[PDB]
């Protein structure tokens, strides 16, 4: 059974100290003894600034059962730091939490600091990391805010190669075709070919970008990360809407739609209604863009009845 | 007042189309509007005068939510160690959500909720998720706490709000710690860097009257950069080397956006030159709306694009509406109603599949299918009143504030870290103070703008956009720190 650590001889010279939330505290949780015997002798590491090994092994111990814990990471990653341990041996044991499903925004956060303080000369091996991560959830948020991160620290330190953003946007693209529904992955994408600093704007990418983009909307028209990056795009470079119209119009009944339309593709759309409804707007004809909007509100997007008729009483 | 808020059973209910092309994304999808609908089907219309026979009753099932909650005043069991750096939230949750259900604590359970908060405050500045002998601070539970001593505490000298009086120095010198030049604030020591810190910090820095230039600067260029192109607002933004240019990290979210929509609106009130850095409002309203599931789905939120709906998302991104909304007035205005979300079909989510089966445990949740919590509870009830109660931040409300505002009245003021730090003189400072008063304190219900899905015995009481508390305890808390009356 379990040893408490009154009775070990490693711990023989510490008095813990007791949680002080007073005497009658509300929200009180039930802790098993192995977790209130760690925290106890936890308060009295932390009181006396302790940094040494066995303080090292009793954060482990506590983040096991409460990956959430900010103080004791806190602690850890300064007992790292201080004792000049091997950050590449807690990247491994990061690795292994994520493998164990122990998670939280710190573990997150602790592994993010472990990478700045490392400063790889080239990430690609954390990169690669990241990638196959994303197996048992391919939209986890904090992943993708950390590949996100991870690039763009990296990127400002002039460290990652147009060979390396190359193989990023061909694995973005390949996560697309497994799930074209995926908005973490067109998020992704948007950083990749618009936003990131270094990102290329001609020509040849605003042709080559659109068709993608289209692409992506004749093979499932009502994906709607596909019509919301579309919408984003020609906002973000000014570009007019009436000039795209053919390949949105089959919708509201340059890559053009699939002559017999796929299968289980109800029409209309409601975000090609939208499409057309601003196309009209940018043809200054308010009063067929109210048609639209109406229409919106009263038979095909119902459940946004009061948003779209909103729009609609701005035509006016 | 229901022209443009279509109930949930009177629409066609059908299936986000395949178009052909099976996803993961799609069978989860499916999977969630299986059940979600097969709930609805075997529940009572709200809306029917009678309800039908065989069926389940949808009525808000207050008594059943309050005993869920009552278990925070005597202990939890050991699974939530889990939330062991989270107590205030806890305390938050709970009493946040009696407050919304009408129920009233007794004075000596109100005084036990400050006195455990209190232990959780440090001397030299903030509160942790628990005793301040165990948790360093942490600009979440900060608010938290704050929170929940507005809704527990008063002015006598057992009532905690002295106390938060005489930490206010403190509480000012953490949060210019946690403040990094580009605008973003880590949420503790050595701790992570998003717009929830912003929020939160905002928030009480608002309601103790420590706000200053010092504090703000490149706060609101750090929360602009946030928003997406789908409209919403990412975790955070990134400086690249003041900087030459801020890139979102991430995709828009109904967490992220609630918390940038808040602080940005916040922003708004503070009187400095070219301040706050302008967002897309009518893009950020777009990206709301566009949340608002199917009927086949109850009309709840998601939280992001092609993910689920989740009770939660109602406080998250319903929450967020009035704020893009009022942010929309404004930019019309400069230049020179329906409601903008279904009302009635995110009452009828709340009602329908948010709530625990009846004769069980009680408590609110994310979906059919998974079990209640405190963190649910507050969110589906907090969305619910959103819902329930048309709220609009009212300029001749703010102007008439402003004409009561007595600036000869006030705590110390903070003493800034760096020492041209401050506000540049006594007008300029207590132009502030007035300004930022006199807006926290301009959200009204409307006027016959009420809609209670199922009956009057549905309704609970209002919350305040931005900050989720009731109003009634938001006044006299704030206008205790700013000396008012
Ligand atoms: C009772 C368990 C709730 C878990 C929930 C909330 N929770 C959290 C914890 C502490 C403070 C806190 O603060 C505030 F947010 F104010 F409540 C929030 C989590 O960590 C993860 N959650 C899972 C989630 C349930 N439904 C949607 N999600 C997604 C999600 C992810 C991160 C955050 C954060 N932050 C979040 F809020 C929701
Ligand atoms: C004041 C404060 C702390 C506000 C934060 C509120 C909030 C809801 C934040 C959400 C953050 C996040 C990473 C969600 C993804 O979780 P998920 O993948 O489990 O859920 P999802 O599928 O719904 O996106
Ligand atoms: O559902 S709720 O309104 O929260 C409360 C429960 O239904 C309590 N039901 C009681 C059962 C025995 C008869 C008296 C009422
Ligand atoms: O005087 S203050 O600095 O305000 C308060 C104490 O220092 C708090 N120190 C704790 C010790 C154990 C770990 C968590 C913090
Ligand atoms: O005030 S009104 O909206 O006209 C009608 C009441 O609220 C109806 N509430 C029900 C009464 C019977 C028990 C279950 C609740
Ligand atoms: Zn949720």
């Amino acid at each position: 059974t379990y040893i408490p650590m009154s009775q070990r001889r490693s711990w023989a010279d510490v008095k813990p100290i007791m949680q002080d939330d007073g005497p009658n505290p509300v929200v009180p949780i039930m802790y098993s003894e192995e977790y209130k015997d760690a925290m106890d002798y936890f308060r009295a590491i932390a009181a006396k600034e302790e940094k040494s090994e066995r303080a090292l092994e009793l954060t482990e111990i506590i983040v096991r059962m409460n990956p959430a814990h900010y103080t004791v990471w806190q602690y850890r990653f300064s007992l790292l730091t201080s004792l000049n341990k091997s950050l590449e041996d807690e990247l491994r044991l990061m690795n292994e939490f994520a493998v164990q499903n122990l998670k939280s925004y710190q573990v997150w956060h602790h592994r993010l600091l472990l990478l700045d303080r490392i400063s790889p000369q080239d990430p690609v091996s954390e990169i690669e990391y990241i990638h196959g991560s994303l197996l048992p959830d391919p939209k986890n948020y904090h992943t993708w805010a950390y590949l996100h991160w991870l690039y763009s620290h990296f990127s400002t330190l002039g460290r990652i190669s147009e060979a390396q953003w190359g193989s990023e946007l061909d694995w973005c693209n390949e996560m697309l075709r497994v799930d074209g529904r995926n908005n973490s992955a067109w998020g992704w994408r948007w950083y990749l070919r618009v936003s990131r600093p270094g990102a290329e704007t001609s020509s040849r990418s605003l042709q080559d970008e659109l068709i993608y983009i289209l692409k992506s909307i004749h093979l499932i028209p009502h994906n709607v990360s596909a019509w919301n990056y579309l919408r984003g795009f020609l906002k973000h470079f000014s570009l007019p809407l009436v000039p795209i119209l053919p390949a949105i119009l089959p919708y509201t009944a340059f890559p053009m739609p699939s002559d017999p339309l796929p299968e289980d593709t109800p029409l209309p759309v409601p975000l090609a209604l939208e499409y057309l409804a601003d196309s009209f707007i940018e043809q200054n004809r308010v009063d067929d863009a109210a048609k639209v909007f109406e229409k919106l509100s009263s038979e095909y997007d119902q459940m946004r009845a009061g948003y779209w008729e909103f729009r609609r009483r701005e035509c006016a | 007042a229901t022209e443009f808020t279509p109930s949930v059973y009177s629409l066609v209910s059908k299936p986000l189309p395949s178009n052909s092309r099976p996803s993961a994304t799609l069978d989860e999808q499916a999977e969630t509007e299986d059940l979600i609908s097969q709930l609805f089907d075997l529940t009572a219309d709200p809306n029917a005068l009678v309800s039908e026979h065989g069926k389940r009753y949808s009525g808000l099932r207050k008594q059943e939510h309050t005993q869920f909650l009552a278990s925070s005043f005597f202990q939890l069991p050991g699974k939530f160690v889990s939330l062991d750096a989270s107590r205030p939230w806890l305390v938050f949750w709970t009493v946040h959500s009696l407050d919304l259900l009408g129920v009233a604590l007794d004075q000596g359970t109100k005084d036990r909720v400050v006195s455990t908060l209190l232990h959780f405050l440090s001397p030299k500045g903030g509160f942790g998720g628990g005793p301040a002998n165990s948790q360093i601070p942490h600009l979440l539970p900060t608010y938290a706490s704050v929170c929940s001593l507005a809704i527990a505490g008063n002015d006598s000298s057992t009532g905690g709000w002295k106390d938060l009086a005489a930490a206010r120095q403190s509480i000012y010198e953490f949060f210019m710690r946690c403040k990094r030049p580009d605008g973003g604030f880590v949420v503790c020591e050595g701790g992570e860097v998003d717009v929830r810190g912003t929020y939160c910090l905002l928030v009480v820095a608002t309601l103790l009257d420590i706000i200053t230039p010092e504090l703000l600067h490149n706060v609101d260029k750090f929360v602009s950069a946030c928003q997406t192109y789908e409209g919403g607002f990412a975790c955070a933004s990134f400086p690249f080397p003041e900087p030459s240019c801020r890139v979102s990290m991430a995709e828009a979210h109904g967490g992220y956006t609630s918390c940038s929509l808040n602080s940005h609106f916040l922003l708004t009130s503070v009187p400095l030159p070219s301040f706050p850095l302008s967002i897309d409002a009518n893009a950020a309203l777009r990206w709301t709306v566009l949340q608002q599931g199917e009927p086949i789905e109850g009309g709840g939120f998601r939280g992001r694009t092609n993910k689920l709906v989740d009770g939660c998302y109602s406080w998250w991104v319903g929450g967020g509406a009035p704020v893009a909304e009022e942010l929309v007035r404004r930019e019309k205005s400069r230049k020179v109603i329906p409601p903008i979300f279904n009302r009635v079909a995110l009452q009828e989510f709340t009602l329908v599949a948010a709530q625990q089966d009846p004769g069980s445990t009680g408590g609110l949740r994310d979906k059919p299918g998974k079990r209640p919590d405190q963190y649910h509870t507050c969110n589906n009830l907090s969305g619910l009143s959103i819902a329930q109660h048309k709220m609009s931040h009212s300029p001749s409300t703010v102007s008439s504030n402003r004409l009561k505002f007595d600036a000869s009245k006030g705590l110390p003021a903070v003493k800034p870290v760096a020492p041209g730090g401050g506000w540049k003189n006594e007008d300029e400072r207590q132009n502030a103070r007035r300004e930022i008063w006199a807006n926290a304190l301009g959200w009204i219900e409307e006027e016959g703008g009420e809609i209670i899905v199922g009956g009057k015995d549905n309704r609970i009481n209002t919350t305040t956009p931005v900050f989720n508390i009731l109003g009634l305890r938001l006044k006299p808390f704030i206008n205790y720190f700013y000396c008012q009356e």
